[PDB]
DNA sequence: TTTTTTTTTTTTTTTTTTTTTTTTTT
């Protein structure tokens, strides 16, 4: 797609997914960098009143969220962020997918499966949430693995549901996770 | 700035006509993704099973000498050749969930590995695992496993028992190693008792074999149609 | 806004008549809850004990060759067979709180694993843990256990001690190994010293075996009714 | 104060089978 080296079947499938996404007019992407929870609530309440009511939110790499009041203390910054996002989700009555990085603690552990502790900052996000689900793809660490093309979704907390370890297949050539109707886990 | 038709038209400026977008909706696109994902999952699993054999061992289950080794090229000379060949055919066909071992006994140069590899060539198309291997190479794997603490010989034996059709080669020799005995009985124990097949290749007689191969091993070998095919012929390559 | 009447009426609108609660009170609630708590804990600890050796290892118990192994498929030939079957039955019936072991001896093809597996099949449904296993497999598990530090031979030995009926197979072969002997005698030491039964399966005689199972272990096995029961027949699969 | 990430130095705790050639004296 970023080269133009594509064939008729591909041109077609692109036309199809495009002509699908245009007819619904669901998605609304904000390409602004250093937002605050104030602005997030504002934009979300804006898309809400006009277009019915939203159904889902995604927030990429939470830690970029700011609030300049608490710019001197970072942990409290993240705490305010998390409370704001939870309150938002409770306000508009939707979920809030909120990504977050992890710290380099699981590297000196020899297992490399992330635990609920290994969250990038403040540890409130391991408290304010109804659901955490980490990701683990063994072929990144292990080239000696017989478990490649396989990415497993290590749930790590769920207040109203079970813990687990879901299993899915990664094909990053087209940036998709798909279901793994394979052996058990 | 631009609308549905205008954008799609600016894009047909690239792509030629007679373009069936093939979905038109979401209810079908999700189903198509589901289908293709199950397909790619199956292919992925096949590839990783293969890699598991290449990692636990080396030497892809069939070797390039016995790779082009089906039933057809087995030149016919006599009636025992039919007694072996057609019996092998029905052994392949009746292999599914069958506790049916086999021992080809006979002199070298007689095509024992050949038919045992025709079997395996078929079972690769069936979608099963195979391995022709020499006990020397097995014990080499054991004694290399002793070195590294990343793989261990129980993991190795589990890899062996997890095989669909294992066969052993160059067994008739009277190597007296206690540690060879404890492995060669244990493997067939862990396979037969785990309700899986296996079949050896030898140059020896039943009683010649039965002092090296313990009574228990022959006992766990002789099941159903145990297939005591024997070659009492003259070597091929001298022709 | 709403009371017991209106609320339970709207509740019956969900769910039909004759749904009577069977509690009606505050004490029977907690009582039946504790009842189900202990009943759940039973199968819970059962699942723990049974998944130890299916999580770490495989096939913990009877293994699929000797699973379909009722007493009654046992073919009758002679008074030795009567002795074996009858004594096996009474050993099962007088099993509970009874320190009584068994050391079958004799050639293969006689029904050692068969009778041991019928025994263990029954003691499953009686609510007891069992494991038929090869000594080679135990030592393989040990030699794998040296790899990882998360587990330990101590852990596996205490697990075997936690088993109700530990049994051993193919012990007759004369491996003089120090680390084999320490395990084979330490296991019986731990079990019998903790007032727990077990039993073995071999081929040789008491004396020729006793250098392998020390006089200590043999005498510490021969309690109550040792049940030496011996088989001196031909192989079954020869028939 | 209490959280959090980052590098740097100290201690302490944990480890089996294998294969050979010998080479005697009968
Ligand atoms: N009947 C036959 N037809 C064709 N090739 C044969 C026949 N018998 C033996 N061969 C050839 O002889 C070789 C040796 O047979 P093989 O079973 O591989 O070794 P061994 O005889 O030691 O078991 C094979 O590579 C095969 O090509
Ligand atoms: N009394 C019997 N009746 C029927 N089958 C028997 C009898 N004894 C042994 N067998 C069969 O012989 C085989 C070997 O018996 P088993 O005790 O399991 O192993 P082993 O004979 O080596 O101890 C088994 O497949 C079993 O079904």
């Amino acid at each position: 797609i970023r080269t133009g080296q594509l064939d008729d079947e591909d041109w077609a499938r692109i036309s199809g997914t495009m002509g699908i996404l245009l007819e619904k007019r669901n998605i609304y992407i904000d390409d602004s960098s250093g937002l605050t929870p104030t602005e997030v609530r504002s934009r979300a309440r804006r898309i809400a009143r006009e277009h019915g009511g939203i159904g889902l939110i995604m927030i990429d790499y939470l830690q970029l969220m700011r609030v300049p009041a608490l710019s001197d203390n970072r942990t409290l910054e993240i705490a305010e962020i998390s409370r704001s996002l939870k309150a938002l989700a409770k306000e508009l009555n939707v979920p809030v997918v909120a990504l977050s990085q992890l710290n380099r603690s699981l590297e000196q552990r020899a297992d490399k499966r992330p635990v609920n502790s290994d969250l990038r900052e403040s540890g409130s996000i391991e408290q304010d949430a109804d659901l955490i689900m980490f990701i683990y793809r063994d072929e990144v660490y292990h080239e000696n693995s017989d478990l490649k093309g396989i990415a497993e979704i290590i749930i790590g907390k769920q207040r109203n549901g079970p813990i687990g370890t879901v299993r899915l297949t990664f094909n990053g050539q087209w940036s998709r996770f798909d279901n793994y109707a394979g052996p058990q886990y | 700035m631009k609308n549905v038709g205008d954008l799609m038209q600016r894009l047909q400026k690239m792509m030629p006509a007679h373009i069936k977008p093939a979905f038109k909706t979401g209810e079908e696109l999700l189903a198509w993704q589901k289908e293709q994902g199950a397909i790619r999952s199956a292919a992925l699993e096949r590839e990783n099973r293969a890699m598991k054999m290449q990692r636990t061992f080396n030497r892809s289950g069939i070797r390039p000498l016995h790779q082009n080794c089906s039933f057809e090229n087995y030149r016919v000379e006599c009636e025992g050749q039919m007694n072996a060949l057609s019996k092998a055919r029905q052994y392949v066909e009746e292999f599914d969930g069958n506790i049916a071992s086999f021992i080809f006994s006979g002199k070298p140069g007689t095509g024992k590995n050949h038919l045992a590899a025709a079997i395996c060539n078929e079972l690769l198309l069936r979608g099963k695992s195979v391995l022709i291997i020499t006990v020397a190479d097995i014990m080499s794997a054991m004694k290399d496993t002793f070195r590294n603490s990343g793989t261990s010989e129980e993991q190795l034996l589990n890899d062996l028992s997890n095989v669909d059709l294992l066969v052993i080669d160059e067994i008739g020799v009277q190597t007296e190693s206690k540690y060879e005995k404890v492995i060669i009985n244990q493997i067939v124990d862990r396979r037969s008792s785990s309700k899986r097949p296996t079949g050896m290749l030898t140059n020896s007689n039943m009683e010649e074999m039965t002092k090296l191969l313990g009574e228990r091993v022959m006992d766990r070998m002789r099941l159903g149609n145990s297939l005591w095919v024997i070659f009492n012929w003259d070597s091929y390559r001298s022709r």
